[PDB]
């Protein structure tokens, strides 16, 4: 009961990957996938460990134990793309980690990814984060107010709003998020009455 | 081989099993025809079946509409029953629309009645809303929210955007795995 | 070998045997058909079961709504009944929306009522809400209760939040375990 | 092999299985001539099967409009069923249309109502205009949407385009693969 | 083999059809006489074709129209009643002649409604009119909307160049070729 | 009758323990999961001494002792994430136990759990703890007011609340509640007419 | 007819202790447990001395006693926790019994607690008790007023109160009267119209 | 079953590629082919992995992908025309890349296309992309107002309007975005009472 053959018709909407823990992985891109795939497990078998990979799900359960052993590291989010080796950016101006302990980082997160073969830590510079992030919100012509504060920035958008500049709105933020995501930038559209 | 339930119409059936299944107990549904279906328990489990019957006080009532009381039936009507009927089939109108939305899985809305300000010789009164909604799992609430109560603020005569109350949330962790029997 | 209740209906039947399993006492069902249901125990347990039978007021009565002693039946209505009726209804529907909620296993709802404003010339008071909860053991009830509260206020034409009350708890341990045989 | 649905119509019995088939599991449709429809689906899958028919509200409700509640078949009539009705058919006539539009998939139309401005001696008051609609995926609908807004503009006696709002999206990644059979 | 549909008229059997045709799927058309017609498509697209009844809410409704909701038959009438009747005669008789027009291929119209101005004292409201139309691809759309507007507007007692929309476009590549059948 | 067979299909919902004192322990991570592993334990058999652990549970089984037996002692929240050297998170900055005494604290806490072999106790900076509850709660936007007191602080938050702001507070105070727990920082969400 | 098979199929839901005085004792942490427990012992049978203990029906036959030969003794709660080496709380600062007399004062503990091996008599400091009361309460933003008094403290709560207020004042109570007892501090919650 | 002979009968709406993954490839030019080709993938079967090529998803794609690892790259679309060999725009203007830096580009490309042989990228002028757009917008006479700012340009289209003149402006819109793209332009029409 090869998997490949256990999942849908359209194999290539599936990633399937090796853990060095004898667990089968199988890398959706979509919770519609990934239902589907969990579906498989359930309704037919398999004699072996396998298990599921969401990237928003990964993205969390790692976060939740980062901020266990590591509180208070600046970061932003993991980028999954090539699972073999996913990218951490990491706030370049907040943290001051030295070379040796961003190493023993990695090799955290290593552990914790047992499909990983390797983590690329990468450090991104708050400023540019910031920048896209209103760049692109006043480029949809958007009303807004910036807020800068120690460790962040929110974007407020009040007032009553045009149907139109309201799905122009939700785009983008989507998108931002999806990208940086939102542990530095925080976007908050409030439909109000003036 | 207890029994738990008897005389459940289809409906009920189900979703007293759904639950059952949720807490990791097997259930048996039986067809008796005419007199409606039957749910069954192994012994083992007839204990905690009781218990969650209770729990969640099953089996399921039906559903109330507010229509429902004043049927087209009589042979007279009134403003005040007429008026009511009208506002329920909105209420059930505007439920089938939110539940169209991309992502939403259930949705209930309710809107404020109105019995008796002609009567009084007074104005009407401003209409409030309120609704409850269901989204797929891993949805952007936060952002969503705003599409209902914009949608609700132009779909009736006078409301507002303080005047229109959404909460909402998402599914749990589908159950996707049979109880099991009991060893033995 | 005891008889202890006889001629009860489904639900009444399932709700005196959890209260007996929780006190730690074993009870037959048994089907009787048209005659409903009887409930026996033994004959060691008998005497506690009696004791239980007083303290919870068992069997338990059917649930009491407002529109059930003001029927459609009546050949002529009156604008004191019909109001009634509505409210009745809405109570009903506002409890059926708060059990969708999450975390909550179940709940009541009561809205005051206005049988005599107008009749005597008088403008309508405002309306009053109180509501009960029950959530799933480990929930945050502190936080929650907001919810509730925020969606009653705008699901009806005039209310706020100092004259709508919620109280709540969640539920106990589980009796998932049989009581046990006599010793003999 | 087991019983899930029975006695569907048409419509419904193709809708569930839909759902079912999106969430991965498979569904016999049964003709029971006169009985209607029965929806089967194998054991293994069963659990799953009832936990999203729970979740979708399955079977679905028939659709709700405002005639169909203010019949023709009544020996009287009065101006607030009569305008009711007239409105129930515009909303109605309004989304045959949005639905010929390019790329329109399916859309939904709401329009408030008056139910007693003159029988207050009041004035009547601005028309509100809603609506929702799915586009074939790929569709620029942020442009689109001004099609919809323009044509309901002058659709209608006294609306503006502060009174009209559109919310709308496109469809899915459309399922074209079987869900296959179980493991065994 | 499977059926999909059964009971259609003639009308919604050929629609749905066309749509399953699109879409790369096989269909056929069954005559069981009295009962109407039956649609079957091929087990390898069945899941697909399900999908796409779905999404484009198939079988087709039947056409509304206002004059259905006030019928002739009705011992009294109305002014309310009469005046509606003729109106969606007007429309019914606009889109008759819209279509002969050359290189239009299909055509809708609206116009507003009057229910109580007069009733209230007050004079009748300025006329909106709106229109869609379909054209033979290539043609000219930007040109020959100004017809449609000059002929609308002298078609009615009160308009202007203001008040009457016109929404158009062409149509899409005609699909002449055949789905073809599953590879085995 | 393997208790792994007995658990459920998806056997990487549970993990199973062998606890010193010869009782199975079935550690879940959630609710759900707990009373399923109970029923499991009231519907079938295994001949052996067991026990589901939950996570919050645990944490306020132990804290019921801690405070008889530590009266005063000013902690924060037991982190149980890797059974076997769950993470107790002690004031820095309120405490004054020697070396020493911290020693025994951990023996004590050892026996509280059979199954864990060692217990990590790190002490917390209060500060720290007070700082992310004003920052995330600022960065959404809210209104409140701190409330700084001996032992403690408390952020009060009243007047009428728009929908979205109300979704936002709690999800930031249920997150923050998770990590470090209500016995420093408490909220208090006040929903009100103005 | 061992007792232990005789109670529920959880048996780690009781304790079951051999009292010197031939008595097997059945120690439940919860009043449906007792129930639980007293019917077994009603409904079933075992050839032997058997009673039921419950924290607080132990705290209370105690303090009747101790009231009777040791009056004015200034104390707050027995701790029972580990059945054989129950704690009692005794006030510290009201207290001037001398070490022998303590030691008196143990002995007869012992014998009211047939199960019981030892009493750990320990004294506590008066001021952290109404310390710990107060700041508790003030956590919470809770209205009070402190009434301080020859021999206790009362805390009083009048007004109109928020269902949010009430519900944390509540748990605030319970908790402190759990684990101090109410002999020295007393709370009187009063709900009134302002 | 040759691919070519399980297309349409109008086989000239296809055009297939041999990928040098094995995968043989569909080009599409329209979404209503592209479900064609994607149902008859499903429907009927063909011994080798396939895939159905739509220009505007694998614009898409790659334009993921490419933030991710060549983020604050500055570029318009992907011209895929011919297959083989299709153009990358980039902004001639804010792009500051060497040459060598360029050819990693493009071969970085070239993996994420496995069809195409090669990769034109070139580089194009921020100015005439703008001028162009404005040009064409005034020259249907719509009335507008221009946004410069640093990063893009925005062209608002507010007011009533003329059935007439809102026909032309979508034609226009639509036409500028299919060559162009709107990452540099964007075009605002909004409906609007006055």
């Amino acid at each position: 009961a090869e998997l490949d053959s256990l999942l849908g018709q359209e194999k290539e909407r599936f990633q399937v990957l090796p853990g060095r823990d004898k667990m089968l992985y199988v890398a959706a891109q979509n919770e519609r996938d990934t239902l589907w795939a969990r579906q498989v497990l359930a309704r037919g078998d398999y004699d072996k460990n396998a298990r599921v990979i969401n990237e928003n799900e990964e993205n969390k359960r790692i976060s939740i134990w980062l901020d266990t052993y590591y509180p208070q590291l600046a970061y932003y989010r993991i980028h999954f793309d090539e699972p073999r080796k996913p990218v951490f950016w990491l706030s370049r101006q907040r943290n001051t980690m030295s070379k040796k302990e961003l190493e023993v980082l990695s090799q955290k997160l290593r552990a914790l990814m047992p499909y990983a073969d390797s983590v690329n830590i990468t450090l991104m510079d708050d400023v540019t984060a910031a920048g896209q992030a209103e760049a692109g919100l006043k480029q949809q012509a958007l009303p807004y107010s910036r807020r800068n504060h120690k460790g962040g920035v929110t974007f407020v958008i009040q007032g009553a709003l045009d149907d139109v500049e309201i799905l122009r709105a939700r785009q983008f933020v989507d998108s931002y998020y999806r990208t940086w995501g939102g542990r530095y930038v925080q976007f908050a559209i409030e439909l109000k009455d003036d | 081989d207890k029994d738990l339930l008897k005389g459940l119409d289809q409906e009920q059936a189900n979703e007293v099993i759904a639950v059952l299944q949720m807490h990791n107990i097997e259930a048996n549904k039986i067809d008796s025809g005419k007199l409606g279906y039957s749910i069954t328990v192994a012994e083992p489990d007839f204990t905690a079946a009781v218990y969650w019957i209770k729990t969640y006080q099953l089996p399921p009532r039906p559903r109330v509409e507010i229509a429902q009381m004043f049927p087209a039936d009589s042979l007279v009507s009134s403003p005040r029953a007429e008026k009511a009927r009208l506002y329920s089939a909105i209420e059930q109108r505007l439920e089938q629309s939110l539940q169209t939305m991309e992502g939403v899985l259930s949705a209930r809305v309710h809107i404020s009645y109105d019995i008796d300000a002609g009567e009084n010789g007074r104005p009407p009164k401003p209409v409030h809303l309120s609704a409850l909604a269901v989204y797929e799992r891993g949805s952007p609430l936060a952002h969503q929210i705003s599409d209902i109560k914009r949608f609700l603020k132009n779909s009736f005569a006078d409301v507002d955007y303080d005047n229109i109350s959404v909460v909402l949330s998402e599914r749990s962790d589908a159950q996707l795995q049979a109880p099991g029997t009991p060893v033995k």
